[PDB]
């Protein structure tokens, strides 16, 4: 009841937010009443030929809007003439359906043709069709010469146009420009003409049955010609059904404002685009759904159901209930719906009683597509803890195309004219294959969506070749759209192919294909002309035989990369150049890993990552069944190479990079004799990894050994890490942990007092994330990430983007990495990451607008359909009203990054500075609006790794002795260490180090960030990098004589102190005095 | 400027020029210092210190009181420099808990020392505005190529290892 009446709040008042006032509907009808009375004096002339035709307007003002092909003399034996119409109303405003929308839209004034001009024969040779597109340029030619007499027009204008975008019926369009003044409630006034209710035969107009004998199946030309007599007893379905359901009109409003979200709406989809079934198709389910809807003719919607029934089932009936290759939907205007389990190939909403099918509008591509969001809104209003209003209708999902699909590439279609399309294009297109889709402009669009479904597959979900350029307004004065955009003469400039890809099988290298035999049998007919040389005899693993086709590999495209402009050079069009230059670029700015096939390495190669995981299991298969005093337990690394989010990716001997050594936290058995004291604890634990080092130093020659302090722990100077290097060159950085890490740190809190409270806890922090839940995130870490591979490919360049930026200094790379999988387990409004381009370009819009003072992060660790129960998460919803109580600006407490292992939130985002964060939503909000205004381009895509490093008080530019990007496995190598093991650390980064005493000493006045990995952030010599620095603002003013002030100040007067920039520009230039380059001074 | 030598609360300030910087473009490095009130044992003849110099150290403290031994004829030696813990690694010690930042303490050996060197160290207080030239600079330490991956290169293990059997006797 909380999942209907929350959601019924969040339906009445968005209702609310686009109510229509009873102000513009005035205007708007009473314009109307000066339409219905000068139409009412617009007079009848008399019959004349179709050469008269062309006699009366070539001369005058209105021009026939003829569809192809054009009427001929040779061919014409009947007659023409204008006639008085009866206007009436349908749609939206006829069944009060309409609404506030700013770009605005069309009224549906329905003109309905005199049922005696047209013959028995109408509905073949195009004759009622040639009356139609003859009648509305003669009512266009009567109506301006009215409206001029009336003197309206210097505010109206009259131009051509198409209903439903279907070219098969011209029309014209009334519209207002900047009494009958509807410029203020901007709706357009649709001069649209249908025929007579049935003056054809409806039998003889099925989909089965055809209308140009010269035969083929015709189910989209009858679907222009059949549907063109149901304007009336469709719509007065639609008027009775609104007064038997009180919220007909309520929930197909929700439907018009879930489907204008994914761009799906009244316009064709068979021309190269997406849509084909909108909020009149819905409202037609939505009758047909609150009158029946089983298998049998059983009850799918209710009557009496309110907006929050009849909108969740309808979408749910279009997800579950198949229309496309499983089966058909059944409708009957003049009872119930019986669902049909037979499909056609193509989406069917049969109209029993009209013979017309209701879905003719959309293809196959656009069939499936929406089926796809359909299961994902309906799940949204299956789900029991989060809200799911705004998730569907009010957030965008059709802004950008390398947003809602994977990849998006131009492949400009020069063509030409038509009549040269036997040499431009591979295909025979000739009066036949114009029979059903005589348009040009869809002839094409099925064909080479047809053409890559043999190239993709399954490797995507869905397809979308999409016509862009593509209008469907023309002039009356004119013939049709015609431009001479893009080289050709086509109904478009180009055409681009957009798809979401899956990541189990988009970048396979052998292309699957069927069974060989002893003759070519039909289903290997199709393969083997579709590859050719390409295809070849290529064997199983298990043994079997099929004819197969390997794919070549490579680091900056994926496998169907090369498909998309294989498939689209034979038989699309021989000279179309298919290509994708915005994700080409953005996989060039991840490391490249120095290895074997390192180019011919995929995004979704990762066996160099579970390679290195294999010597760390050898490293650990000698330390587990060890004898020891004290047993082992626990053997596990928590470290970034095991659970891909390292920034390098892991290649052996590379000792400058950060992420060399994998971190391991081990364990040994419950132990009430290790010692209640800090230095005694870390004292000891180092003992029994002596005697392990013992046993790895006796006969484990194959490993290195060494020690080092870990300084990362505030307070903590006693700990101490175990370096083995493993013989292949991979090393871990081993530490014990036992039940006394966290008896000491909260020993540590209660003891002391409240002074000193605060950084204790702090350090326990960096104590908790390290040991106690360390093991707690790393199993998480490679366990979902089996679900979208795609998070471990952008995740770790979303940090080498934010590396490049000045970033890493202060922030971890799990709360990074917890940032970029955020669009994997909730990628709402959008579709699944699949890419690199996808996964950069959804943080890229997500960190931009996340307000990290009102909403806070709470991200499920689940896998796809092990998540915080609706009162689990509702308690780390009480972690951030609680916190923002003392800290409501995001001063004390900005990034709340939470999900079911840490709701407090602040597990890796908690001590840093808020300054930093507020340039790193800053870097969000300038990098995605970018995208949208200037357009995505490899000058801007390259630009998002360019920082111009401002707003800085202090910035020092610097260069290394050694060069280090080839030493830490980058690829612009590492194959042995040296003789003593100490040397080793000679080609390190020195600015680690360096800027690690920057933010210590100096913290109180300065703010030190800075890069961590030099190697790729360094260009070509892989060792420069810069630092920006600002000063605080509490030191920014003059402060008193104190001696706990710990600035770095000079005297001002004999009253008050000011940090002097002069000896805090030297403070930091006197320590580098070798990487002493280049600082900035304002 | 040069018209404040002595402040509100008494505490000697130490005018200083900072050395010159081929990333810089008379730069100066100032401190502040008076003599420490306590009873404590060893922290007799000791001057707590404020802001003291960049990289400063026990050696940077005899050197300092060497300038002001060849200054003012005077005669002094400096004992230690007590708590410079300028990178904070002492600042909290959760060994006790489990069982005056950016200042030093800048100890003499004895009370007829300190008292010379504070009596010159108000004399060369008054450099800052008689002679600004007179101004002794400070050599600071530079942290070379070689050192500064001695943080990131293995410790010795003989130290290391005999102290943790220390450790667990």
């Amino acid at each position: 009841l909380f999942k209907s009446n929350i959601f019924k709040l969040q339906i009445d008042e968005l209702l609310e937010q686009v109510k229509l006032k009873q102000k513009h509907v005035l205007k708007v009808e009473k314009f109307l009443h000066k339409l219905y009375d000068i139409l009412q004096e617009i007079p009848d002339w008399e019959e004349k030929s179709l050469a008269e035709v062309d006699s009366f307007f070539k001369n005058k003002i209105v021009s026939v809007p003829f569809v192809d092909p054009k009427p001929i003399p040779q061919n014409t034996n009947y007659k023409f003439n204008y006639k008085k119409p009866d206007i009436s109303l349908i749609g939206s405003f006829a069944l009060k359906a309409g609404i506030y929308q700013p770009n605005g839209s069309s009224i549906d004034t329905l003109l309905t043709m005199p049922k005696e001009l047209f013959e028995k024969k109408d509905f073949l040779n195009f004759r009622c069709l040639h009356k139609r597109s003859v009648y509305l340029a003669y009512l266009t030619h009567h109506l301006l010469i009215l409206l001029k007499k009336d003197k309206l027009d210097s505010f109206l204008q009259l131009e051509y146009s198409y209903f439903d975008n279907d070219p098969l019926l011209p029309i014209l369009r009334i519209s207002c420009s900047k009494d009958y003044n509807f410029y203020k409630t901007r709706f357009s006034i649709n001069l649209l003409i249908g025929f007579p209710y049935k003056v054809f035969e409806p039998k003889k107009l099925l989909p089965n049955r055809n209308c140009i004998r010269i035969l083929p199946a015709t189910p989209l030309y009858n679907f222009s010609v059949l549907s063109s007599s149901t304007h009336e007893n469709y719509l007065k379905y639609l008027y009775k059904t609104k007064k038997q359901t009180e919220s007909f009109v309520e929930a197909t409003v929700l439907g018009r404002l879930w489907l204008q979200q994914r761009g799906f709406s009244s316009n064709m989809s068979h021309s190269g685009s997406l849509g084909g079934f909108g909020t009149f198709e819905f409202t037609i389910l939505m009758a047909a759904l609150l009158n029946g809807g089983g298998i049998n003719s059983n009850k799918i919607l209710l009557h009496g159901f309110s907006s929050y029934q009849l909108f969740k089932g309808v979408i749910k009936y279009l997800a579950t209930m198949d229309l496309c290759h499983d089966g058909h939907l059944q409708f009957h205007s003049n009872p119930a719906s019986k669902y049909i389990d037979e499909g056609f190939q193509t989406p069917t909403l049969f109209d029993k009683s009209t013979k017309v099918n209701i879905l003719t509008k959309m293809t196959v591509s656009s069939y499936q597509i929406l089926k796809e969001y359909a299961g994902e809104t309906l799940r949204m209003l299956n789900n029991v803890v989060q809200d799911q209003f705004s998730n569907i209708f009010l957030t965008n999902i059709s802004r950008f195309d390398n947003l809602k699909y994977d990849l998006c590439y131009d492949v400009q279609l020069p063509l030409g004219k038509y009549n040269n399309l036997e040499t431009s294009l591979a295909a025979t297109f000739g009066s036949m294959e114009r029979v059903k889709f005589i348009t040009l402009e869809n002839f094409l669009a099925h064909k080479i969506t047809n053409v890559a479904r043999y190239a993709l597959g399954d490797r995507i979900k869905y397809i979308q070749i999409e016509m862009v350029g593509q209008k469907s307004d023309f002039p009356i004065t004119k013939r049709k759209v015609y431009s001479n955009t893009g080289g050709n003469h086509f109904n478009f400039d180009f055409v681009r192919v957009k798809l979401i890809v899956n990541p189990s099988e988009c970048d396979k290298l052998v292309t699957k294909g069927p069974a060989h035999s002893e003759t070519m049998s039909t289903e290997a007919a199709v393969f083997k002309n579709f590859w050719g040389i390409k295809s070849s005899l290529r064997r199983f693993k298990d043994g079997s035989i099929t004819h197969c086709c390997v794919w070549s590999t490579s680091s900056s495209e994926p496998i169907i990369s090369s498909i998309v402009n294989f498939a689209l050079q034979k038989h699309v069009s021989k000279k179309a150049q298919i290509s994708n230059e915005t994700i080409k670029k953005f996989h060039n700015f991840l490391p490249l890993p120095n290895l074997p096939s390192s180019a011919k390495t995929s995004v979704l190669n990762l066996s160099s990552f579970f390679n290195l995981k294999k010597s760390f299991d050898d490293l650990y298969k000698i330390i587990f069944q060890m004898k020891l005093p004290l047993s082992v337990k626990s053997i596990l690394p928590v470290g970034s190479a095991f659970r891909y989010t390292s920034l390098c990716q892991p290649v052996p001997f590379a000792y400058s990079d950060p992420d060399f050594f994998q971190d391991v936290i081990l364990e040994f058995e419950t132990s009430p004799k290790w010692p209640d004291e800090i230095t005694s604890l870390e004292k000891a634990k180092t003992a029994f990894l002596l005697k392990i080092q013992e046993e790895l130093s006796a006969n484990s020659s194959t490993y290195r050994s060494f020690f080092s302090r870990d300084e990362s722990i505030p307070y903590n100077l006693e700990i101490v890490t175990l370096n083995i290097l493993t013989p292949e060159g991979y090393g871990f950085k081993f530490r014990v942990l036992t039940e006394r890490d966290e008896i000491l740190y909260l020993r540590a809190i209660a003891n002391a007092r409240n002074e000193l409270k605060p950084e204790l806890e702090a350090t326990f922090l960096k104590f908790t994330a390290k040991y106690l839940a360390s093991v707690r995130h790393t199993r998480t870490l490679e366990n979902i990430s089996h679900s979208y591979q795609f998070y471990s490919p952008v995740v770790r360049l979303f940090k080498r983007w934010l590396d490049t930026h000045l970033l890493l200094g202060h922030i971890t790379d799990e709360l990074a990495e917890l940032i970029a999988i955020k669009p994997f387990v909730d990628p709402a409004p959008y579709f699944i990451p699949g890419s690199l381009e996808n996964g950069f370009l959804k943080v890229l819009k997500f960190i931009s607008q996340w307000n990290w003072k009102d909403d806070p992060l709470i991200l499920d660790l689940v896998k796809p359909e092990e998540r915080l129960t609706l009162a689990q998460y509702k308690g780390i919803q009480m972690n951030f009203t609680n916190l923002r109580n003392s800290d409501p600006n995001g001063t004390h407490l900005q990034f709340f990054v939470a999900s079911k292992n840490d709701p407090s939130g602040i597990l890796y985002s908690s001590g840093i500075p808020l300054p930093i964060a507020t340039r790193l939503t800053a870097l969000a909000k300038v990098a995605v609006n970018l995208l949208q205004t200037h357009g995505l381009n490899q000058q801007t895509i390259n630009l998002l790794f360019t920082p111009g490093l401002k707003d800085y008080d202090f910035v020092v530019d610097l260069r290394t002795p050694i060069g280090l990007k080839s030493s830490c496995g980058i690829l612009s190598a590492p194959s042995n260490f040296p003789e003593n093991l100490n040397d080793l650390s000679e080609k390190m980064d020195p600015t680690y180090q360096l800027v690690k005493y920057l933010n210590l000493k100096y913290k109180n006045s300065l703010i030190l960030s800075s890069r961590k990995y030099i190697g790729v952030n360094g260009g070509e010599k892989g060792d420069k990098n810069v630092i920006t620095g600002l000063i605080k603002p509490l030191f920014k003013g003059a402060h008193k004589f104190r001696v706990n002030l710990d600035c770095n100040v000079k005297p001002v007067d004999d009253e008050n102190v000011i940090l002097n920039k002069e000896a805090i520009f030297h403070e930091i230039a006197a320590f580098g005095n070798d990487m002493v380059i280049n600082f900035e001074t304002d | 400027i040069e018209d404040i030598s002595a402040m509100k609360n008494g505490f000697i300030v130490v005018p200083f020029k900072l050395p010159d910087h081929k990333a810089l473009p008379a730069s100066l490095h100032f401190m502040f210092a008076k003599r420490h009130q306590s009873s404590n044992s060893n922290e007799s003849d000791c001057l707590f210190l404020v802001n003291l110099p960049l990289l400063s150290n026990i050696e940077h403290m005899k050197k300092f009181v060497g300038q002001l031994c060849g200054k003012y004829d005077t005669v002094s030696h400096v004992e230690e420099l007590l708590y410079n813990d300028e990178f904070g690694l002492h600042e909290v010690d959760l060994s006790a808990l489990t069982s005056p930042r950016n200042t030093a303490l800048l100890k003499f050996v004895d009370a007829a020392s300190i008292n010379n060197c504070w009596n010159a160290l108000k004399k060369y207080s008054n450099l800052h505005a008689k002679h600004p030239n007179e101004l002794f600079e400070w050599t600071y330490t530079t942290p070379s190529f070689t050192t500064f991956v001695n943080f990131y290169k293995p410790l010795d293990i003989d130290y290391l290892k005999e102290d943790i059997h220390t450790h667990m006797a």
